[PDB]
């Protein structure tokens, strides 16, 4: 695409969310839903071959109806209050109406099992966009009602997300896929927190946002999206093995890396509030997130795959990549817990 | 005034049921995310000229104006499905399982 | 909003016409605008925890004028007292219920 | 006796409907250096007569692979609208007073071009879904210059009220101050209604008949009258709008004559303007809207919001 | 009450006119009368399949650009208020992003049929 | 400065439509600018009285605003009379 | 006319109830017009004009658009109508079942709550300034050019980007 | 929870001005400005009291300053006075521009002889 | 010739009279001799349900001057 379209549809993903950041009205907020759901399509399904218009499909047909349940609860509150924002008073079928279909738009499981075929269809750089830009406009939605969820929706969604994201990602050998479910099981500990702290779902967003940023960048590197493929990083850009490698233990929140902070302090949390059944299964099935994070590190850093004769080639070549950005999240999405006080508050 | 709002309101559920309930055509889908659209966009206008609240009679020209990029968007990748398989049929847009 | 912006740049894109007794065109009042004025000036600063405690008188009545739960229950029991006491036949409604008043001015 | 006066409309426009028809082919016949119809009645004025006794006698076609509820929906919702764009035209008084007539003349006039496509669609016709599928393209072409021009004229009259028309030309037409727009709205009237060189959805030439190829007999006969009415409507709506007739509030029969007489004009101008010219073809009527009257009519429409405010001649309200 | 009544009498009109054009004709149908018209020879197929829409982008443009009518069609009651100003400002842009939204379209063959 | 007005003579003779469209969309937004009427616009819509100029109670302070409405005081709409 | 806005409500019902059935997309485009015109009825009830006239406009260009693309992608041998299938034609006069049920129940154990049939048109219209001048929904939707020309960026914006969205979705 | 206080019927009686609208917007510019001070107090009532009920008697002086006004045009200028609002009655819009010429004799009417 | 046009346009020009004709006619004769009342504000529609409350007979458009008073 030309430049002028480039920096229409680029600016109109960055606005939308910005929009729903900066809105005291709750119409504007959708306005900004609905810009982010038109402006990622044309990114999203630009190769224009059968698997991403099937992609930019479902993804249409899914964050369409989501958000006219939204506009649903927007309206049903103007009728209840006269006023274009959820109040302590807003009935409680209206506020869950709204907690399904924003998960429904963040692919929260249940309503989950769309995020992974998309994040499949799409290029790499554009199932960044969408793992991580794409999650801020809903969330930033959630954490201003907070007093008025119910917990009860929100932790049994959590714990979903949870299993489902462990038991989803257990079984796949395409990275995009492990990435979705990666994502879904991050958003479980955002929102398991959500209606107690939510200081901490920013932590655990933030901290998913710089893991799950260069684990892309690092994939884009050689453009390989089965675990075969980065299998052969060794032979091609062994240099990032070991970086690929605590990023993974990182983002399994395995200790004393960062992402150990975001669970120790959301399980903290919850225990101040007796919440002790759901934080323990929920730290308990994180575990198999480690097991399949293992698995992707066993075959790259740990052991040497079988490689390829082609491959002589492209080391005589040099490569361009990465960029000074990959290095800077790298090791402060790893490096950082001695830092946690600074984090939390 | 009050029963108004309940065939409105069920209105909107038979929609949302109709875009939940997949059949064959992904354009008879898009009919149903159209037929919500009029249910919000109608129940918003009877609220605002119900409270007299003028100010408010923006708001469901912005619903029309945000519904109707959908319905290019949605017809905008309804051609790309029937260029690759000749009809719009769900049930083709399925290669992603795998 | 998530981000004060509008707040800390002091202009107002969309805070102006947040509720009812906002301003409208030509200084026409909403239904209900003098309860909930009411309602606004009362739960303002104390907070929303406070306020849904120490403002239900006035959210309570703001919730009537706008709804009028009450008013059509109060009306419904009138007009269904009658009906039943014209059927028996022991009230017949006066001229100026039935069509035949000396109309004002 | 609002009874009686809906008779004094639909008859007598009725009336002046098929005549039309018989003015159509006399004025097209000496045009043409022959004499059109002048034997069934006193130089033809029974031929319109005739011609609708003759089809209302014709056995009515059902073909076989139609759609039969919108196949007879279609010619009936054609002749309603036609008969319901007159009642809030104001020659001076209307029948029906609205404050928003011209968005109602808009509204109805989109809403009769689905009786094209549903009898188009409905007869299930090769020829027939040609045709249907030209008035969805004649539509898309004159729908957004035509309503963007009847804006532009509006922000000189003030409101959507056709009767305030009356008033905004008591002292002048709007054809002066507005002669671009009238250009390019007469062009859309002639698009609106399906009238020579844009009669696409017909379009006997390639098409064989187009939507109503299917259609005979009184089925048939209800689409032309909807066709002819139209013809007189919009013409009429043009007079109203740009050639304002005179108003005195004494002679209220002043203005119907007057009125009448620029509706006639007009409508000839449609009979001799199908005598003239060779048929666009429908891409061509899309890039003849699109690529030179919307252009015009953005700049205009920008023009004539800030022409009130830089004289000071906002129209009022009321 | 009007505005229903004479609607109502132009659809009984409309009906009554249909009903005469059916029963007072004599029908005699057939197989061969009814079937569909193409000049002359049987039809080759269904005209039900599909028929590829040339000016489709040109189509959905006039959703975007019909709705910026509705944006446009408030103007007679905006050049009504003080701030005179603000609604010139806001019309001249918005005006002016359709007219550049329209030259992009235009410049990008949008504005021309698939062949 | 010489070359184009070779394209806008090349452009007038070939595209009218387009040469008269930005003509005239450049021309509405310089006439506001220059007119000297076009601050009557707000003028005139603010002295067009719709609502009910309700009064206010006279305290004693107020030795500008009118008492009986034909009093010599208060905005008044001679330059609109005259315009 | 004391059951007027009753009954715009309850056709405006079924309309969405045939949709949501989902025949051939040439019939659901014919009850999104019916709906869009019973609908534009209601709010002419209520008192509005310009929301009633334009929410009736922009649906029908947007049905004449859907008619075009139904022809050329949405179209099989043997479209389907409301009665084409036994299943489909039970759950339409099914859900008109439903509705009369539903009405007649909740109408009984409530009585005024959500459905008062008792007291229908009574409460139509709560307040009106009678001898008001400036009240049409037009000046209230005109406000986007002075009060909340917010609605009108965000609104302009989302029409000038969808131009470029929709042809680079269908560039070759 | 309260009894709404309401006035008893004999407390809203008072004469009423019963002239037709057109009668009204003939001498609505004159009665402006002759009935001012009291039509301006009740209006003061209306808005710093917000009750119908507390302003029955500033509202009876309206109707009080009104019949007075029309008292006066009955016994000075009834003619030249009905043949203005009789002709302001014929439009539908009871517009004053269709009438200036009995306008004028109305007011030649109230300014010599009142 | 051209003029054995005029007959069928005059009939033509007679029928699209009657409309205008009658309609304004029709009005003054169900509205005592006047114009029918527009009503485009509330304001207008409030001046004719007074009219037709003090009229006497139900019709706004029995107007009464200062006979009445
Ligand atoms: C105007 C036309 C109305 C009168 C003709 C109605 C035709 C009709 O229904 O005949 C009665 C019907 C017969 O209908 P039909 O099939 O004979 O209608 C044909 C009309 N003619 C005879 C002129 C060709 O009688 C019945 O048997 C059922 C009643
Ligand atoms: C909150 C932000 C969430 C992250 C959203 C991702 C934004 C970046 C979108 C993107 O396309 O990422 C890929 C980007 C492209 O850069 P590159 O890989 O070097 O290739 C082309 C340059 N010639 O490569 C990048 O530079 C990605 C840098 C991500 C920055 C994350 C900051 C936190
Ligand atoms: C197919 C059937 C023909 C369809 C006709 C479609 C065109 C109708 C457009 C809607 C009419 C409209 O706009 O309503 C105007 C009018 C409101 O009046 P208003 O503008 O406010 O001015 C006077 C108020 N004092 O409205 C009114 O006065 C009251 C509402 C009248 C609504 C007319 C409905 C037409 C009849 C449809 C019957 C169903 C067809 C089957
Ligand atoms: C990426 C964000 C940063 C850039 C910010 C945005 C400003 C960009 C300025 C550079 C603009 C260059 O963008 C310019 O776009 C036009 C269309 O508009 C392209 O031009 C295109 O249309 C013209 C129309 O005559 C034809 O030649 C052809 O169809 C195609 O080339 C140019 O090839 C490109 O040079
Ligand atoms: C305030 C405005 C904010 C603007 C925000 C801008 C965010 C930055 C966006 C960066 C986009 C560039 O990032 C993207 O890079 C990838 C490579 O990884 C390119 O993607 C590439 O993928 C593969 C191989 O990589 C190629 O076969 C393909 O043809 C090409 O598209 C994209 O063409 C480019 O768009
Ligand atoms: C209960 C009365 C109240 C109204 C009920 C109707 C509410 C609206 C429902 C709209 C959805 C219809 O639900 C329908 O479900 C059926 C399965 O049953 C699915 O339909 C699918 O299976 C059925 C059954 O063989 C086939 O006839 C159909 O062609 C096929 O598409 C679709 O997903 C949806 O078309
Ligand atoms: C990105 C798209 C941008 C392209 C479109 C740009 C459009 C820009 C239009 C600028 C024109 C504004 O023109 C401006 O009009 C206003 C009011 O109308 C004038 O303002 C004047 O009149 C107003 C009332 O009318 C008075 O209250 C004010 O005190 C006085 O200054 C300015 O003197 C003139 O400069
Ligand atoms: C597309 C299909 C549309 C069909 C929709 C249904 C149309 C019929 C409307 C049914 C709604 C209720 O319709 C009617 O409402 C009135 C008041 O409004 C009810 O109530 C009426 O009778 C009761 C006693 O029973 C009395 O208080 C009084 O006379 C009146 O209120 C009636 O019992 C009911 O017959
Ligand atoms: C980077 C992406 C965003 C860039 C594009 C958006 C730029 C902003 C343009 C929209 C500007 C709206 O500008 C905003 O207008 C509103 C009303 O319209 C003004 O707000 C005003 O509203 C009403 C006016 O009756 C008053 O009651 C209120 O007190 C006053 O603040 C704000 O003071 C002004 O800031």
């Amino acid at each position: 695409m030309n430049p002028i379209t480039l920096a229409i549809i680029y600016f109109t993903i960055f606005l939308g969310p910005v929009i729903t950041m900066s809105s005291t009205n709750l119409m504007l907020m959708w306005v900004g839903l609905e810009f982010s759901l038109l402006a990622i399509i044309p990114m999203l399904i630009n190769k224009k071959n059968p698997r991403s218009t099937e992609a930019a499909t479902k993804y249409f047909v899914t964050q369409a109806t989501a958000s006219m349940i939204i506009l649903l609860a927007i309206v049903l509150n103007y009728k209840q209050l006269g006023t274009w924002m959820f109040q302590q008073q807003t009935n409680g079928l209206i506020l869950n109406m709204t907690l399904m279909a924003l998960s429904m738009k963040l692919g929260l499981a249940p309503f989950h099992f769309w995020l992974p075929e998309v994040t499949q269809g799409i290029p790499l750089h554009m199932g960044l966009i969408l793992l991580t830009w794409q999650k801020i406009a809903p969330l930033s939605i959630l954490i201003q009602i907070y007093p008025l969820l119910n917990s009860t929706i929100i932790l049994m969604l959590a714990i979903t997300s949870i299993f489902m994201g462990a038991w989803g990602g257990l079984n796949q050998t395409q990275m995009r896929k492990i990435m979705a479910y990666s994502s879904i099981a991050h958003m479980g500990w955002m929102l398991a927190i959500l209606p107690y702290n939510p200081s901490l779902t920013l932590l655990n967003l933030m901290i998913y946002i710089i893991l799950t940023a260069p684990m892309f960048m690092a994939l884009m590197l050689n453009n390989s999206m089965t675990i075969n493929s980065i299998s052969l990083l060794w032979n091609k850009t062994p240099a990032m093995l070991t970086m690929i490698s605590l990023m993974l233990l990182s983002l399994g929140g395995l200790p004393p890396l960062t992402g150990f902070l975001p669970k120790w302090i959301i399980i903290t949390e919850l225990m101040k509030n007796n919440c002790l059944i759901m934080a323990t299964l929920m730290a308990m099935m994180a575990l198999l997130n480690l097991f399949f994070y293992t698995r992707l590190i066993y075959s790259t850093s740990l052991t040497m795959f079988p490689t390829n004769n082609n491959s002589k080639m492209m080391t005589h070549q040099t490569k361009t990549k990465p960029n000074l950005m990959f290095s800077t999240l790298a090791i402060m999405s790893t490096m950082t817990l001695p830092l946690a006080p600074q984090l939390i508050t | 005034m009050p029963s108004t709002f309940f065939n409105l309101t069920m209105a909107f559920s038979l929609s949302l049921l109709g875009t939940l309930m997949f059949r064959s055509h992904l354009m008879s889908t898009l009919l149903c995310l159209e037929g919500m659209v009029l249910s919000l966009f109608i129940m918003t206008s009877v609220t605002s000229l119900n409270s007299n609240s003028m100010s408010s009679m923006p708001i469901p020209i912005t619903i029309l104006v945000f519904a109707a990029c959908e319905a290019a968007v949605g017809l905008a990748l309804l051609v790309k499905v029937s260029n690759t398989y000749g009809t719009d049929y769900v049930q083709n847009l399925n290669l992603l399982q795998c | 909003p998530f981000l004060d912006i509008q707040k800390k740049l002091g202009i107002s894109l969309d805070r102006h016409f947040m509720f009812l007794s906002a301003e409208q065109p030509y200084k026409n009042a909403a239904r209900c605008h003098a309860f909930e004025k009411e309602w606004i000036e009362c739960a303002h600063g104390i907070g929303g925890t406070r306020a849904k405690k120490e403002c239900k008188i006035e959210f309570d009545d703001f919730e009537e004028c706008l709804l009028r739960y009450k008013t059509m229950r109060r009306m419904h029991d009138i007009k269904k007292q009658r009906e039943k006491l014209m059927k028996e036949g022991k009230y017949t409604p006066p001229p100026h219920h039935s069509g035949r008043e000396e109309p004002r001015p | 006796m609002f009874f009686i006066n809906i008779l004094t409309l639909l008859v007598p426009i009725l009336i002046a409907m098929a005549f039309l028809t018989l003015v159509e082919r006399k004025i097209l016949g000496y045009m043409q250096l022959r004499k059109g119809p002048n034997i069934v009645g006193p130089y033809g004025i029974l031929q319109p007569f005739a011609d609708a006794m003759k089809l209302f006698m014709k056995e009515p076609m059902r073909p076989l692979t139609t759609s039969m509820s919108l196949f007879i929906i279609a010619p009936t919702l054609s002749l309603t609208l036609a008969l319901s764009l007159w009642v809030p035209l104001p020659m001076p008084h209307p029948l029906i007073n609205l404050n928003l007539g011209i968005l109602f003349i808009l509204a109805t006039s989109s809403l009769s071009v689905y009786s094209i496509l549903w009898s188009g669609w409905a007869s299930n016709s090769k020829y027939s879904l040609f045709g249907a599928l030209r008035a969805v393209a004649q539509t898309i072409s004159y729908e957004v210059t035509m309503a963007i021009i009847l804006l532009s004229v509006l922000l000189m009259n003030g409101s959507y009220s056709l009767q305030t028309l009356i008033t905004t030309q008591e002292h002048m037409w709007l054809l002066l101050p507005a002669w671009p727009m009238a250009m390019m709205w007469f062009i859309s009237t002639l698009a609106e209604t399906n009238r020579a060189p844009f009669d696409l959805t017909e379009g006997e030439s390639e098409l064989v008949s187009g939507f109503n190829v299917e259609y005979a007999a009184g089925p048939f006969a209800l689409f032309f009258m909807a066709e002819y009415t139209n013809i007189i409507l919009m013409n009429a709506l043009t007079t109203i709008i740009f050639l304002g007739p005179l108003y005195y509030i004494n002679l209220p029969e002043l203005y119907s004559t007057n009125f009448m007489m620029e509706a006639l004009l007009l409508s000839s101008t449609f009979l001799w303007i199908r005598a003239s010219y060779p048929r666009f073809r429908y891409d061509q009527l899309m890039h003849l809207l699109w690529k030179n009257f919307l252009p015009l009519t953005l700049a205009l429409c920008m023009w004539h919001i800030s022409l009130p405010i830089f004289t000071a001649g906002v129209p009022p309200y009321m | 009450m009007n505005l229903y009544t004479v609607i109502f009498i132009n659809i009984l009109l409309s009906l009554t006119l249909i009903l005469v054009a059916f029963w007072l004709p004599q029908m005699n149908l057939y197989s061969e009368k009814a079937n569909p018209y193409e000049c002359g020879f049987d039809p080759t197929s269904s005209a039900r399949l599909p028929f590829s829409m040339k000016f489709f982008l040109v189509a959905i443009t006039f959703l975007l650009f019909d709705l910026e009518i509705a944006l446009l069609l408030p103007l007679p009651w905006a050049i009504q208020t003080i701030k005179t100003s603000t609604m010139m400002i806001m019309a001249f842009i918005l005006v002016t992003i359709l007219s550049l939204g329209l030259a992009y379209e235009w410049t990008q063959k949008g504005l021309e049929w698939t062949e | 400065a010489g070359r184009i007005s070779a394209f806008l003579k090349n452009a007038w003779a070939k595209e009218p439509v387009l040469v008269v469209s930005f003509s005239v969309w450049g021309l509405a937004i310089i006439m506001p600018m220059i007119s000297p009427y076009t601050k009557y616009a707000s003028m005139i819509n603010k002295a067009t009285p719709y609502n009910y100029p309700v009064p206010v109670r006279d305290d004693g302070n107020m030795p500008d605003v009118p008492s009986h409405p034909q009093d010599p005081l208060g905005p008044s709409l001679d330059w609109l009379k005259n315009l | 006319m004391n059951n007027y806005i009753f009954v715009l409500s309850s056709l405006f019902l079924v309309g969405c109830l045939g949709l949501a059935l989902k025949p051939s997309p040439i019939y659901g485009g014919l009850g999104l017009i019916v709906s869009g015109f019973v609908g534009c009825l209601m709010v002419l009830g209520f008192g509005g004009s310009f929301l009633g006239l334009m929410v009736f406009l922009i649906y029908l260009g947007g049905m004449l658009v859907v008619f075009g693309y139904t022809t050329a992608m949405a179209t099989e041998e043997y479209p389907e109508t409301w009665g084409s299938n036994w299943l489909i034609l039970g759950f339409l006069v099914l859900g008109v079942i439903m509705e009369v049920f539903l009405i007649c129940v909740l109408n009984y154990y409530d009585e005024v709550g959500v459905i008062n049939l008792d007291g229908l048109g009574d409460w139509l219209m709560y307040e009106v300034d009678d001898v008001g001048v400036m009240l049409e929904g037009g000046i209230g939707v005109a406000a986007m050019y002075s009060c909340a020309t917010w609605m009108m960026v965000v609104a302009g914006w989302s029409l000038f980007a969808g131009i470029f969205i929709i042809i680079e979705i269908t560039r070759d | 929870p309260g009894i709404v206080e309401l006035p008893t019927l004999e407390e809203l009686k008072v004469e009423e001005v019963k002239v037709s609208s057109a009668v009204l917007k003939a001498a609505a510019h004159h009665y402006g400005a002759q009935c001012d001070k009291t039509n301006k107090e009740f209006m003061l009532c209306r808005w710093e009291e917000k009750d119908p009920r507390r302003c029955l008697k500033e509202g009876k002086l309206v109707n009080g300053c009104a019949l007075n006004f029309f008292r006066q045009i009955k016994s000075h200028c009834a003619e030249p006075f009905t043949e203005y609002w009789t002709c302001l009655d014929y439009s539908n819009m009871q517009l004053f521009r269709h009438c200036r010429q009995q306008q004028a004799k109305f007011d030649q009417c109230v300014l010599d002889k009142l | 010739m051209w003029f054995e046009i005029l007959p069928g346009l005059a009939i033509m020009g007679v029928c699209l009279v009657i409309p205008g004709v009658s309609t304004a006619y029709i009005h003054k004769f169900t509205n005592g001799g006047k114009e029918k009342r527009v009503a485009r504000v509330q304001y207008q529609w409030y001046l004719m349900e007074r009219d037709r409350r003090i009229s006497g007979v139900n019709r706004y458009y029995v107007s009464k001057g200062l006979e009445n008073i």
